[PDB]
RNA sequence: AAACGACGAAAACUACGCUUUAGCAGCUUAAUAACCUGCUUAGAGCCCUCUCUCCCUAGCCUCCGCUCUUAGGACGGGGAUCAAGAGAGGU
RNA sequence: CGCGAAGAACCUUACCUGGUCUUGACAUCCACGGAAGUUUUCAGAGAUGAGAAUGUGCCUUCGGGAACCGUGAGACAGGUGCUGCAUGGCUGUCGUCAGCUCGUGUUGUGAAAUGUUGGGUUAAGUCCCGCAACGAGCGCAACCCUUAUCCUUUGUUGCCAGCGGUCCGGCCGGGAACUCAAAGGAGACUGCCAGUGAUAAACUGGAGGAAGGUGGGGAUGACGUCAAGUCAUCAUGGCCCUUACGACCAGGGCUACACACGUGCUACAAUGGCGCAUACAAAGAGAAGCGACCUCGCGAGAGCAAGCGGACCUCAUAAAGUGCGUCGUAGUCCGGAUUGGAGUCUGCAACUCGACUCCAUGAAGUCGGAAUCGCUAGUAAUCGUGGAUCAGAAUGCCACGGUG
């Protein structure tokens, strides 16, 4: 059973262990609602199983560990996708046809010397 | 003041270091001072023999000094005892037990310091500066090198105005991060002042970096 | 950019109901990265407006936006320090964006107990062409159409 | 029960130093655990290269420190002597623990 | 690199490395409340007429090679201007320009 | 400040001079050069000329200064208005 | 306000030099040739230094730090000289 | 112009005020004498004068030697004094802007030109074509450092996919699928299909793809310009002071002031402050050290104090977020400065001149003219944390991630 994935996004990292049965999503021990506050996030982590129809026909079990709701919220999706693919692979299409298969590389640049926040520059004293 | 120092950017690619023992934030100021003192004593002791590089190591509370020269005869001396005689004084300077090694270079005119040397000597003994420059260029070119850029600053040929002059034969890259750029600088003391001599030498393309 | 001419970026599909218009409204109403409370406020206001108008939430939002939808942007393409502006027609995407920006700006302009209540009260006026959005549209259109000899 | 912590700056020489002890153990004994590379410590420093006044000329350098573990759980009569009779190369540092 | 200032600094070490035990025990005694007022007062009065310039926290950390009184670094014991030329020449086992 | 149990910082010599003044009963000012020294109650009733580099400024110490430094009564700058 | 241009055509250690051999390269129609070159090695011309071919002795050494002492090996101690050959190297 | 200064109470740091000096505080040197040296006694604020209690530390022919003190000058010191219009070295700007040159050939009697120009294209003298141009160097890019998909190796201080006991804690029994740890690689190259373009270069779409056109960030600053800035990091040819510009320590002042200015933090209050569950980071520093607990303190921290050169312990229950309550538009339960006093950290000493604390007064200010500056994507903008300087003394500096 256990089809697995490893979603990543920002400085986060997931670990989805899909299997066959009934919702029962459970993240880092807590259940979805308990774990994710920003209800928004509680939808990114259910989006993939919506483009298919396994929202209520499969199980799950994740354990994300890095970052913040910021992107931990997302790493789940990536993974839930990589592993969904290993359930049938015919889904690759729809899932790519929705952006859920790419890992966003958007990172966070470095404070460069002289600047003050990566890009922002000390105000210039006019003349 | 415009170009970057090439050795400090070629340290981690091809060019070896001159000090790579192991200290922890306590004795490296002392180790650095000891290395500087032994190098400045070696220069004064072998000002006649052409000496280019001095490397240091500290394995297990003991100092090893390796000298890369072209005239080991003077330093060795008769019966092979002057090397030990000066090892005694360098051990006294360094405190910890000391040993020295010689890495005599065959055809060393491709060494930056030894190619920047003896032209200072000709300038000191008032040989023509242009003759010295062209002789240095031809000597550095005849050994198979692919380019030497030597910079001469201050009173060319014992002049009265500090001017800037530089010759360039072949190709001497400075932005390529794979090209072996041997760089050094020396000074000449004359009756009219001081002159600076900076030398870059482009050995050729070296792929694979370290580990030969 | 003089040479680099880029297209238009894509936004999230707003998984609350699913609408690019709603996603754009949310991401322009939010400030200081407070998208969570911005979404809560806008969704509460829209759900109240649905019952207050009798229609669906998305349809009531779309028609309210259309009823206050502008047509002309008054830009400053003057040749120098001399004041010489110019009105021009607006593309549909920037038109919708400007209309919803005016809506969310009137939301901040008019104060009440909560921003959700302000948004609900201002949408209940934009439904029958009242409030601040329609007034601003009229005030921009009068000065954009009164200057026709200047091309 | 006996282990050696290797500390260096060069992965092209610390690996040779590790090989020269793991092969020695596998020759005059057995039951090795291989080289375990610990997270290397990198210390960064920003240095101004302005002699008198220039608050823009900065260089960002970093010092590396690579750590490896070589633990031989079961020693023979010859393992300790073979791993202590070594002519260790310069630059690397050994912290040996024989509990 | 003033010669006059280069001797006071070494005196502040050659004198501070000698009074270590007496100062340590005096600090421990006057820091532990389980003491006597007269003894503590006599101890502090004896400590204060000890040479002033022999105190540990009365010498500024001076650079090793050039003695620049600013920018002294614990890691190298050298100022920025000298550590630049040291790391650029390559005498510091591991100092390479960096890029995160 | 200083620890409560460490004690004040009156000088070796200053204490000797004030003891001499108090059992000799002299009205002449006692000049002192210390500036970071504290005050003792036994100096009440004496004139102390404290030195700050410019002049030996006099202090007729009251019974209202024990727990502070005697140098607070003698500034060193010279300024009583821009104009 | 100024800024000329002449003679490694007065090669400034020989790195022992001194000899000589194959190829490379700058030269140009292709080449050679001087050498303009470094560059692998060959042998001895010719000054050389050291261990030698001398004999005596069996010296000899090494884990225990001392020892008659044990498989053993590349292990090896004193005195004048070198006739001609042989290993290295060049203060 | 938040510049050196990566942290001026004394010390400090070059400035000021009183006093001591002279081959001097610190360098080589002779005639010799005392082992160097440890505790205290005293006059002076101090600068350094007297001195005693003492030690005779290892060694040649003992017409003694190293080491350290002491005196006598002369051979010497010393200068943060100046000259960045003598300079070396270094740095900033023009400017990571894209140009700056050379060899041969050709053209013109010649100075000189071509190449380097012209169309497409680009970030580019980047690529193509044409054209007496052909090539080359410094040059634009790459080779250098990280991120983004995947492979293997090694599995501790880390993971529990599966199995078991289980104090419900990965505690170990175990293991190397994974996240992580460091080493070697596959890997995005216009590689493709279509259009446009000159049957080119290229640009635009789409397909695969983890990523697409440089995939995404950083160092690398081309000949040259600014008598550009530092003889105050340093060295340095000349002037210079040689019984003081050298040198001595204590106390002040570098921190002050009717003022004007660069920059930033702090606030304007309903997305905002008051409090009570509650959540997710990375990377770091640690032995004259980092410093868990505990007893306490309304609070700073006091005492006792485990472990750890550390994938082990500390700094360090991170917040914004989230669910509740609450306040209601008011100089405000906003805003936290000035003030009197209180202790605490800290270093011999915080009146000049530290920071922390909490009780108390609770300023200004309520989005600010003309002007003006920064940003094109995980960037603006907000929130907190970390790092170096240093006895402590960051709204400055350098980094780190969250939201977005
Ligand atoms: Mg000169
Ligand atoms: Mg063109
Ligand atoms: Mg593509
Ligand atoms: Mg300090």
């Amino acid at each position: 059973n256990q089809y697995y994935g490893t979603g990543r996004r920002k400085s986060s990292a997931a670990r989805v262990f899909i299997k066959p049965g009934n919702g029962k999503i459970v993240i880092n021990q807590r259940s979805l609602e308990q774990y994710f506050g920003r209800e928004t996030a509680r939808m990114v982590v259910r989006q993939p199983l919506e483009l298919v129809d396994m929202v209520e026909k499969l199980d799950l079990y994740i354990t994300v560990k890095g970052g913040g709701i910021s992107g931990q919220a997302g790493a789940i999706r990536h993974g839930i996708t990589r592993a969904l693919m290993e359930y049938d692979e015919s889904l690759r299409s729809e899932l790519r046809k929705a952006g859920f298969v790419t890992r966003d590389a958007r990172q966070v640049e470095r404070k460069k010397v002289g600047l003050r926040k990566a890009r922002r520059r000390p105000q210039f004293s006019k003349r | 003041g415009q170009k970057v120092h090439p050795n400090g950017i070629r340290l981690g690619i091809v060019k070896p270091w001159n000090s790579t023992w192991f200290a922890n934030t306590k004795e490296f100021a002392d180790n650095l001072d000891s290395d500087f003192k032994v190098r400045q004593y070696l220069t004064k002791e072998l000002a006649k023999a052409s000496v280019s590089r001095i490397v240091i190591e500290r394995p297990a509370k003991s100092i090893r000094v390796t000298i890369h020269t072209a005239r080991p005869g003077i330093v060795i001396g008769k019966k092979g005892e002057d090397v030990e005689k000066l090892r005694k004084v360098v051990a006294d300077i360094a405190g910890v037990p000391a040993q020295i090694n010689i890495a005599e270079v065959r055809k060393p005119e491709l060494d930056a310091k030894l190619v920047a040397d003896s032209i200072t000597s000709q300038l000191e003994r008032r040989v023509m500066f242009r003759r010295a420059m062209k002789r240095a260029v031809q000597n550095a070119m005849r050994l198979g090198a692919k380019g030497i850029k030597v910079e001469v600053s201050g009173r060319l040929g014992g002049a009265e105005i500090a001017r800037t002059e530089w010759y360039r034969e072949g190709r001497v890259p400075l932005h390529t991060l794979r090209a072996d750029i041997d760089y050094n600088t020396s000074e000449a003391h004359t009756t009219y002042g001081v002159i600076g001599v900076k030398v870059w030498i482009f050995k050729g393309e070296i792929l694979g970096g370290m580990a030969a | 950019p003089r040479r680099r001419v880029i297209g238009q970026r894509k936004i999230l599909p707003d998984p609350k109901f699913g609408s690019e218009l709603l996603a754009k409204f949310v991401n322009i109403l939010m400030v200081d990265g407070k998208k969570s409370t911005a979404e809560s406020i806008v969704y509460s206001a829209l759900e109240t407006l649905a019952q207050r108008s009798g229609k669906s939430e998305l349809e009531a939002f779309e028609v309210a936006l259309e009823n206050v939808r502008p047509t002309v942007e008054v830009k400053s393409r003057r040749v120098g320090g001399s004041t010489y502006q110019v009105p021009v027609e607006v593309r549909p995407v920037r038109r919708n964006a400007l209309a919803m920006r005016w809506i969310v700006e009137a939301a901040r302009k008019r104060g009440d107990k909560s921003m959700a209540l302000r948004l609900a009260n201002e949408l209940s006026d934009a439904a029958e062409n009242k409030g601040t959005a329609v007034k601003k549209r009229e005030d921009v259109h009068r000065m954009a159409e009164a200057n026709k000899a200047f091309a | 029960r006996i282990r050696i912590r290797l500390k260096a700056f060069d992965h092209r020489l610390i690996d040779q130093a590790t090989a020269e002890i793991v092969e020695t153990a596998k020759r005059t004994g057995a039951q090795v655990r291989g080289p375990i590379p610990l997270p290397t410590r990198k210390e960064r420093f920003t240095v101004l290269i302005s002699p008198h006044v220039n608050k823009d000329a900065r260089d960002q350098y970093e010092i590396r420190t690579h750590l490896r573990l070589v633990d031989i759980v079961e020693p023979t009569e010859k393992t300790v002597d073979a791993l202590m009779r070594l002519d260790l190369a310069a630059g690397v540092d050994v912290q040996i623990s024989l509990g | 690199a003033k010669q006059s200032m280069k001797a006071r600094e070494v005196k502040r070490v050659a004198l501070a490395d000698k009074y270590f035990a007496k100062r340590a025990e005096l600090k421990a005694i006057i820091s532990d409340v389980n003491a006597s007022d007269e003894d503590r007062w006599n101890a502090v009065l004896k400590l204060q007429t000890l040479p002033r310039d022999s105190s540990p926290s009365r010498q500024r950390n001076r650079c090793r090679q050039t003695g620049r009184p600013h920018g002294f670094l614990r890691k190298f014991g050298l100022s920025r201007i000298k550590v630049r030329e040291a790391a650029m020449r390559g005498e510091i086992p591991g100092l390479k320009k960096a890029s995160w | 400040p200083r620890s409560l149990k460490k004690g004040p910082f009156i000088d070796l010599h200053l204490l000797k001079k004030v003891e001499k003044a108090v059992e000799s009963g002299d009205k002449k000012p006692l000049r002192t050069w210390s500036r970071r020294s504290t005050i003792f109650p036994n100096m009440i009733g004496l004139t102390i000329a404290v030195h700050n580099g410019r002049q030996h400024v006099p202090v007729f110490v009251t019974d209202e200064m024990v727990g502070h430094k005697l140098g607070e009564f003698a500034p060193t700058r010279t300024y009583r208005g821009h104009a």
